[PDB]
């Protein structure tokens, strides 16, 4: 096993992990951070993706060792320490972006690095963006009012309808 | 036949599997992701005034999360929370304390050990305040003022407000005619008994682990709770967090014996702890804090009269009580009966008047009253009256057992109207008394006294023997909606019933078992009824989520009240099963008669339905007018208290020199109309003696001058070995309650409610050929010691 | 119930126990079977900063007959003393007393040496080495030394044990074969300390008292040899004008505490009657 | 609104033909739903 | 399928049903069909499914059966609950059930709308002081067995 | 902390332990077995018994480190491999010695240690024999009869 030290969610994290164990099981099954979730065996899904490091990355795609020295922020860390929701988290519960919850974690994950990338997307910026995540209740729809209600909160300012 | 086991069979108890292997769940055993410990920093003063509270060293100490004071609780209006007597209860000291060990700052930590050390680096300055621990010195007008905040400096009995210390006044009963008949009686007999302060020390003491979950806006609550279900609303009550996100969870239970029916200060701190960190806070206490500051039991100053003629006749009772309730009133109670029952004073007796008063009183100690198998003060009820009988006697210079038989109620008499209120169900003293006496061989005993007290005389030997007797009437099941309700909420309960698709059964109920068996027991009560084999039913207590609202387990309540739902609702299954029999046999219901576990055509015995039969068919092919399924739920309000009753009878041989007592025998026979399970009343008539000769015999709580709590450990606290602890003989007769669904009376508490009469009277009576006068309890070796050195007996 | 951190250390040798309990200080408490000190390191009464544990060191469990004596080694347990036919045989009265203190479970774990050095009047062992006359071996950095278990008690946890010392081993004198003896406790229930106790032992030739010695249990604030009161019943027939006399001087030498067991003048009087009750047991076995 | 009207209390109930929000929302966006892979227990093999 | 509904005595309400959703709402919408039938907020009402040995016993979920069935058997179970809490109201307003009149979340006295009882103290009332009649508390279930499908 | 092995119902255990913690804080807190309990704060009720290298001793009046190198057995190492309960597990079963359950893990290690002390106990010497374990809810009587129904069972396996 080797020895890693990282940051999640603000806070150090020291662990031993064999080299083959997956970043998306290391975060589930030693760190009890359930929230990641696993949709596929392919790297299709996104529902694992987690934001390391400034980037989107599905972590059933990576080893828990090239994380070593990585900041990691899953769902869990969303919210704020005063129980307020984020931006994010918000929107999907008031545009109904949300219906069994699976691909949820990944989702908000996914969309809090695209809206830093492009915190005033278009529609068409917004499907793209999110890609490679899958959903198979919402249609997407309303996933993507979600994210232009998060815009609109995080810019004072709504863009498109 | 053999798989049946229902009511009446002795059932081996199914929560033995689970016991016997380490597998129970009781609140230490709970552990919960971030978990953290909470304890107490509690006060070394009696009375005092708090100046000033350091919590600063503790809360530097690595592994401490919070120290909460008063300060903390008051902006959520905390710092005291309300009782069940209506009064309030101090949870963290604000200005003042006002009894040793009271709880002054929660400290919380990683775990118990962190904890501990945190308590002792909190620094408390107190300013000393006179202490007031004798009731009889309460009222006078120079008594402390404690309850500064109800309260004003009340030095009289003449004001707008009775007196500062003055907690209620209560009375009931014929005064005038009460006190005209002891005016003309030819003899009066005046005693004034004590019943001492006692704890019912159950081996695990109170504990509880809260869990807010700050995301969910949820509450769960693990806790030693009789009564969960009130826990549940009270919570909600003061918290302001909707009954339907507060889940409260009463698991096993390693005993109550009335301990665990209120809310402790430890339950508030862990929840508002919890509240404030977002993550579980477990809160358990230790022995010295547990006989110290939860609910005592007992500490009743009874002065007792009965009126009388010269030839035995009982014509009246009279009696008043000082009742020492600590420095709150916390004492248990249905709202309108501060003194509890205390009213079923004249008990086994024909009487035509009473009168019955009770003041309470504040001291510098710890709260409760209530609790140890008291049923609502009727311990102190029947020590009353069977005390006063032993006494009469001896002023009439009669044998007591005659007195008493002179005296029953007769069964033709039932249901009897008693003199201060209670309608009595149903009882046949002169047959138990005289099965007892036959059994114990009651006048041969008498001769052997006379003898051996002839023999002491001539100096032929140091021992005394004593026959105590105790006849005593109890009153269970705290229920009826008119008079009897806990904080507002009537005092029913409940059983929700429902049968799957092959026939087992999943049944709950709104009582909580501590050990009582319920588990084993109500599974007999429905397989009776319905014909199912007791282990194809699990019965469940305990969590509010899914339990039907009850009002929990005290009272020996739980038999009289959710055991007689549970026949009521396993006959609502009946009664839609011998529909669907109607239906499926193609005759009319009132063509068809139950024989044990199906329904036949009368007549046509070869044509029948079994209830397994049935339950597929509520699935299967439900008729079209009855809903598919079946299951049912019952909440029953009890017409009357039910009130078994018993005969006790205690032989005692004591040491004067030493003041040694040594039990010969000692017989009980207890009549609780139909008995569900003989093992389980049995074990729980054995547990209960056990605590009446512990009671009677040695245990004790006192306070010193100072305020001291004395005794609150097991180094002092008389708990008995299975050395000390007398063998016992035990027998019945079977009076039904007639308004009980089953026939069956609560039974519970009566070992301990007649047992400590017959102790202290066996005590009493080996004496009284010394005429030592009434002994006051506990009969230890130093205090009999001290009454054969009063009587000259040493020299 | 949490008592505070310390140290722990594990001395292979009575040598080595030594050097660490000198070496560390007051401190420093030596650790036997446990069933008196972890208790009051639980109510925080006692807080050392290192416990001292004689458990691997073999030579202080043990009995053997030296001469006229019994030697037993300080952790040998009190189940030990109950179980050893050489120990009842030669005497009986450490068995009947052990049989007498505390429970199963304790007796597993106490020690004599630890009954013998803990310093509570409460102890049953005290008082009976007295009324036997026992030595305490104790050995220290400065050496070993014997003190009479008469004279090794002045108070509630005060006996002549200095800085650095173990107590080693009881050396406690053979009485006469057919000797009589008792131990008779007073006390509430099973494990409780006693109200009044008595240890007896005495031999007997043609009818009349040929030797007695008497020890007296927690009624006083140490245990007491009642020297005038055995000496009294030499030479008489121990019947009651002697036993009476007996009493007197015995009683007359107590202070008990007043507790939950009773008033002083009870206690006082409870040590005259269990030490007559023991006086007759003693004198039926002699 | 302390006496609030009629349609004022029906409004408040949240009640049939309202787009009420979803309860299940909270713990689903953050994480603390609990699907059977989030289930672990003492001994649990694979 | 299947409903059962308990009201706690503060008015509060937990609610099981037999049917199982996969995402569907149904800890959303059948809070709201008991809301409206009741008056009690939809956010005083705590939905659960899933756990066979506390939810009634229902069918499941599919065949976009929940709503005709468990949905119903929801309204029934809450219509038994109103119709004691009717016999309540009329038992402490001291008239007939026939002179009661619904509005919203409450029992109003035909024709005086100052005498009324609100579901919320109808609930209180049936665990601290129930008619004679009744048994306390206030709640109950219904299994309903549909007459027909539901053609959307 | 300090290191200590040692043996726990036939099951190797290693761990790091502060030497002031009690030995029945070890085992339920640290080691999940719960049956053991916790009843007094004075070493009187004898809830927390466990047997240890051959002797029944109050886990509460020991600390753990004491025991590096023992071997422990606890309640739950009472039944057999294939589930069966042991004759004093059958026993409190069948003759009702047990309530509340709270004391029952430390009686039954008693008990367990009693029946090999003396297989064949008379009622005066089980009584005696079980004098460091209170029970609240029992008065004895039926943990008597449990004892005495463990021991004919166990007489009769040979
Ligand atoms: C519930 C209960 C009931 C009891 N009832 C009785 C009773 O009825 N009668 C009775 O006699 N006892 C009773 N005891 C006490 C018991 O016998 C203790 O075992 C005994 O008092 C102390 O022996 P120990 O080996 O446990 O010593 P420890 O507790 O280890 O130590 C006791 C003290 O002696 C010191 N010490 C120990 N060994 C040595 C040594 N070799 N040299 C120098 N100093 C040493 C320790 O440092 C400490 O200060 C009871 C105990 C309990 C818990
Ligand atoms: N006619 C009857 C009456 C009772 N029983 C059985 O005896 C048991 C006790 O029933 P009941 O008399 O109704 O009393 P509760 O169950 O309400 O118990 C409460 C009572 O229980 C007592 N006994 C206790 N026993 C244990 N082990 N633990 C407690 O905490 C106890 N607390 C005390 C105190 S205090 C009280 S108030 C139940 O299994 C019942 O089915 C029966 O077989 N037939
Ligand atoms: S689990 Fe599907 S991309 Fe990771
Ligand atoms: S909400 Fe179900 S997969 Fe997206
Ligand atoms: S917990 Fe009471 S003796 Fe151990
Ligand atoms: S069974 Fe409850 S303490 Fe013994
Ligand atoms: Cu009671």
């Amino acid at each position: 096993k080797a020895h890693i030290e990282l940051t999640i969610n603000g806070h150090p994290v020291e662990a031993l992990v064999e080299p083959r164990t997956l970043l998306i099981h290391f975060i589930r099954e030693q760190q009890n951070l359930t929230g990641a979730h696993i949709g596929c065996d392919t790297s299709h899904c996104g529902a694992c993706t987690v934001d390391l490091d400034g980037m989107s990355v599905k972590s059933c795609t990576m080893f828990a060792v090239q994380a070593n020295g990585a900041s990691i922020t899953t769902i869990e860390g969303m919210a704020a320490p005063d129980g307020t929701l984020s931006a994010l988290q918000e929107g999907f519960r008031m545009m109904h972006g949300l219906q069994c919850g699976y691909c949820t974690p990944g989702m908000i994950m996914r969309s809090h690095r695209l809206l830093q990338e492009n915190p005033s997307p278009t529609e068409a910026e917004i499907r793209f963006g999110i890609g490679g995540n899958l959903c198979r209740c919402t249609g997407y729809q309303n996933i993507v009012k979600a994210i232009q209600y998060a815009a609109a909160k995080i810019n004072g300012v709504p863009f498109e309808e | 036949a053999e798989k049946l086991q229902g009511m009446g069979c002795k059932r081996k108890r199914v929560e033995d599997i689970r016991f016997t292997q380490g597998k129970g769940n009781y609140v230490d055993d709970v552990k919960l992701p971030g978990m953290l410990f909470g304890d107490f920093v509690r006060s070394s003063h009696a009375h005092a005034r708090i100046k000033s509270i350091d919590t600063s060293k503790a809360k530097a100490l690595p592994g401490v999360f919070a120290v909460l004071t008063a300060a903390d609780l008051k902006p959520l209006n905390l710092h005291y929370m309300p009782t069940l007597a209506g009064d309030v209860q101090a949870v963290l000291a604000d200005e003042k304390v006002l009894f040793q060990n009271q709880e002054v700052a929660f400290v919380v930590a990683k775990d118990r050990y962190v904890a501990a050390d945190a308590i002792e680096l909190v620094e408390v300055d107190y300013e000393p305040l006179p202490v007031l621990v004798d009731p009889f010195k309460a009222m006078e007008p120079d008594a402390p003022l404690l309850r500064e905040d109800i309260k004003d400096k009340m030095t009289g009995a003449h004001g707008a407000r009775k007196h500062h210390n003055h907690i209620f006044r209560w009375e009931i009963g014929d005064k005038e005619g009460t006190d005209a008949t002891f005016a003309k009686a030819e003899v009066v007999s005046k005693d004034m008994f004590t019943y001492h302060r006692v704890h019912p020390s159950p081996l695990e003491t109170c504990q509880c682990v809260a869990s807010m979950d700050k995301i969910k806006g949820e509450l769960t609550l693990w806790g030693t709770f009789q009564a969960p279900h009130v826990i549940r609303t009270v919570v909600s009550l003061i918290s302001g967090l909707p009954e339907h996100k507060i889940h409260v969870i009463a698991p096993d239970i390693g005993g109550g014996f009335g301990n665990k029916v209120g809310a402790y200060s430890g339950y508030v701190c862990a929840v508002v702890a919890s509240i404030v960190l977002g993550v579980p806070v477990k809160w358990v206490e230790d022995r010295m804090e547990n006989l110290s500051t939860t609910s005592f039991a007992r500490d009743y100053h009874m002065t007792t009269e009965l009126a009388a003629t010269k030839d035995g006749k009982i014509l009246a009772m009279r009696c008043h009580v000082l009742a020492d309730h600590g420095a709150f009133d916390a004492c248990a109670d249905p709202s309108k009966w501060p003194a509890g029952f205390m009213n079923i004073c004249t008990g086994s007796y024909d009487m035509p008047v009473a009168h019955l008063a009770v003041d309470g009183v504040y001291t510098n100690k710890a709260s409760g009253g209530v609790a140890y198998r008291c049923s609502f003060r009727v311990t102190e009820a029947v020590y009353a009256i069977e005390r006063a009988i032993e006494t009469l006697a001896q002023r009439l210079e009669m044998d007591s057992a005659d007195l008493r038989i002179k005296n029953f109620i007769q069964p033709e008499q039932f249901p009897y109207m008693a003199p201060l209120g209670w309608e009595y169900d149903s009882g046949n003293y002169p047959l138990a008394m005289k099965k007892a006496m036959d059994t114990v061989g009651y006048h041969q005993l008498r001769a052997e006294q006379k003898a051996k007290q002839e023999a002491f005389k001539r100096g032929e030997t140091r021992e005394i023997m004593g026959i105590g007797i105790s006849f005593f009437t109890e009153i269970v099941g705290a229920g009826p909606s008119k008079n009897c309700d806990i904080l507002g909420v009537s005092m029913f309960d409940s059983a929700e019933i429902r049968i799957h698709p092959t026939g087992s059964v999943i049944a709950r109920m709104g009582t909580k078992s501590q050990g009582q068996g319920h588990e084993t027991t109500y599974a007999q009560i429905i397989a009776t009824e319905l014909g199912i084999p007791a282990d194809d039913i699990m019965i469940e207590e305990g969590n509010t989520d899914t339990a039907p609202y009850g009002l929990g387990t005290y009272g020996s309540r739980s038999t009289p009240t959710a055991g007689a739902a549970t026949a009521v609702a396993a006959r609502k299954i009946k009664a839609k099963a011998q529909m669907i029999a109607a239906h499926m046999l193609e005759v009319h219901e009132g063509d068809l008669e139950w024989d044990v576990d199906r329904f036949r055509v009368k007549g046509l015995p070869e044509k029948f339905k079994t209830m397994k039969e049935l339950a597929w068919a509520s699935y299967n092919s439900p008729p079209p007018n009855l809903e598919p399924g079946l299951e049912a739920v019952n909440y029953y309000d009890p017409p009357n208290m039910t009130y078994p009753f018993g005969a006790y009878f205690c032989i005692m041989d004591i040491d004067i020199d030493t003041g040694v007592a040594k039990t010969r025998r000692f017989y009980a026979l207890d009549d609780c109309g139909t008995r569900i399970n003989p093992m389980i009343i049995e074990g729980q008539v054995h547990g209960g003696l056990t605590e009446a000769f512990a009671v009677a015999m040695g245990q004790e709580i006192r306070y010193d001058e100072q305020g001291n709590v004395l005794g609150a450990s097991f180094m002092d606290f008389f708990l008995p070995t299975a050395v000390e602890t007398p063998k016992w003989e035990t027998d019945y007769t079977v009076t039904p309650s007639p308004h009980h669904p089953i026939g069956a009376k609560g039974v519970g508490e009566s070992p301990h409610v007649g047992g400590v009469p017959c102790f202290s009277n066996a005590v009493n009576d080996a004496y009284a050929f010394l005429n030592a006068g009434h002994i006051q309890m506990p009969h230890d070796a130093w205090r009999l010691w001290k009454v054969g050195e009063q009587l000259g007996l040493h020299v | 119930m949490i008592p505070g951190s310390f140290d722990y250390h594990r001395p292979k040798s009575i040598a080595d126990a030594v050097a660490l309990l000198t070496k560390l200080g007051e401190d420093a408490r030596p650790l036997a079977g446990g069933h008196s000190l972890i208790p009051i390191m639980k109510t925080r009464l006692a807080t050392p900063e290192h416990l001292v544990d004689l458990r691997d060191i073999g030579d202080l469990v043990g009995i053997r007959e030296e001469g006229t004596d019994v030697v037993i080694g300080a952790m040998t347990t009190q189940h030990a003393l109950i179980g050893s036919d050489f120990l009842a045989a030669k005497l009986p009265i450490i068995r009947e007393t052990s049989l007498l203190i505390a429970d199963p479970q304790i007796r597993y774990m106490g020690t004599i040496g630890g009954n013998a050095a803990n310093g509570d009047p409460g102890n049953d062992m005290p008082a009976l080495m007295q009324c036997l006359g026992a030595a305490y071996e104790l050995t220290g950095p400065e050496g070993a030394r014997i003190v009479a278990a008469r004279d090794y008690y002045q108070g509630a946890y005060f006996t002549a044990i200095e800085p650095g010392e173990l107590l080693t081993a009881i050396r406690i004198p053979v009485p006469p074969t057919g000797h009589g003896y008792a131990y008779e406790k007073l006390k509430r229930k099973i494990g409780d300390y006693a109200t009044a106790a008595a240890a007896v032992v005495l031999t007997m030739s043609g009818g009349k008292c040929v030797s007695a010695s008497i020890g007296l249990t927690n009624v006083a604030n140490t245990p007491l040899w009642a020297e005038e009161a055995g000496k009294v019943l030499v030479g008489t027939a121990l019947d009651k004008p002697a036993l009476d006399k007996a009493v007197a001087l015995a009683e007359a030498i107590t202070a008990p505490a007043s507790d939950g067991r009773g008033p002083a003048e009870y206690r006082t009087k409870m040590a005259g009657v269990m030490l007559r009750r023991a006086v007759e047991r003693a004198k039926a076995r002699a | 609104t302390v006496e609030p009207t009629s349609a004022e209390r029906a409004e408040k109930l949240q009640g049939m033909g309202c787009k009420r929000k979803r309860v299940e929302d909270i713990r689903f966006t953050q994480g603390k739903g609990n699907y059977v892979d989030d289930v672990k227990l003492p001994g649990m093999l694979f």
